[PDB]
């Protein structure tokens, strides 16, 4: 299997009242 | 006369992300006409009138507009060495050409020991040669071909 | 002569194995400079 | 009862009765299949199976 | 050859290590998922597997 | 309509204690 990997455990958590999931 | 948009494919820095800083960035290019030009009957075209001229090459940098708040942020995670990047070559190989002789049937191959330690399969095809040379210096006028390489 | 039984051999005429080098210094032999092409 | 536009080109009947037909198998020993299901049930009487 | 030597360095260049949401500062997996949708950083990272 | 159904039930692709 001649192939890549990348981070993928973690996903787009967005609300549907902001497209964007923060940062402290 | 033409005006094209050329990639780098090289797989370390094709999907990189390049931090504040002043960097020194050079690449060179090929005007040689039957490695860069491709042919119907893969007839030479260096016993043909075709050359090329370059005359001036640009870079054309796209940069996302950061917010310089988060911007700095981004910046600072990415300064720690924790958070180093890692990419690896697509087709991750190590490529040799063993020659076939003209009308040979059989085909050893002698490789000294190695650690065989995280390796993967074999893969393997047959070329065709004569005509060309290999990748160097990219230029020979003795050409012979133009084809698909 | 050379075998009908004995190991477990086969025939072939230049004997090479080796790789891929380098760098232009590929055709000699052949016909001669031309640069940027000519008949 | 139906009904067709007519065709004499010789025909007879087909129909197509949507029912579960599900087949279950179970192994109890080393080179044993036995097949647990009764399809094409009833079976009372005593003359010809 | 000899014995294991290449096991730390698997852990180092990522053939063979952790995963890239663990390797990663929490600040850092917590800014790529909130930028996810128009600044995708999730291919600068190699992920093992094996 | 029409039937059959069929139903099927970290890094490193196996891990278990499935056992009797």
């Amino acid at each position: 299997d001649i192939n890549f990997s990348s981070l993928a455990p973690r996903h787009g958590t967005r609300p549907f009242m902001g497209t964007w999931s923060d940062i402290g | 006369p033409f005006h094209i948009q050329v990639p780098q494919k090289f797989f370390a820095i094709k999907s990189l992300l390049l931090l504040p800083g002043s960097y020194t960035y050079e690449w060179n290019f090929r005007k040689d006409v039957n490695m860069i030009l491709q042919s119907s009957l893969g007839n030479d075209l260096r016993t043909d009138g075709a050359s090329i001229s370059f005359t001036s090459i640009n870079l054309y940098a796209t940069f996302f507009p950061m917010a310089h708040n988060t911007a700095s942020t981004l910046e600072a995670m990415l300064r720690n060495d924790t958070n180093d990047q890692s990419f690896n070559d697509y087709l991750s190989a190590a490529n040799m050409l063993y020659p076939i002789p003209a009308n040979a049937t059989n085909v050893p191959i002698s490789i000294p020991s190695r650690n065989w330690a995280a390796f993967r399969g074999w893969s393997f095809t047959r070329l065709k040669t004569k005509e060309t040379p290999s990748l160097g210096s990219g230029f020979d006028p003795y050409f012979v071909y133009s084809g698909s390489i | 002569m050379s075998g009908s039984g004995s190991f477990e051999g086969g025939v072939f005429s230049p004997y090479l194995t080796g790789r891929l080098p380098s760098w232009a210094g590929v055709r000699q032999n052949v016909m001669g400079s031309t640069v940027d092409g000519r008949p | 009862n139906f009904e067709v536009d007519p065709m004499d080109e010789s025909t007879l009947l087909y129909v197509v009765f949507e029912v579960f037909d599900v087949v279950r198998v179970h192994q109890p020993h080393r080179g044993v299949i036995e097949a647990v299901y009764l399809r094409t049930p009833f079976s009372a009487g005593n003359a010809t199976t | 050859m000899a014995t294991p030597s290449m096991l730390p360095q698997w852990a180092y260049m990522h053939i063979a290590g952790q995963d890239a949401s663990e390797y990663l500062s929490p600040g850092l997996v917590q800014f790529a998922r909130a930028t996810d949708t128009y600044f995708s950083l999730g291919n600068k990272f190699r992920n093992p597997t094996v």
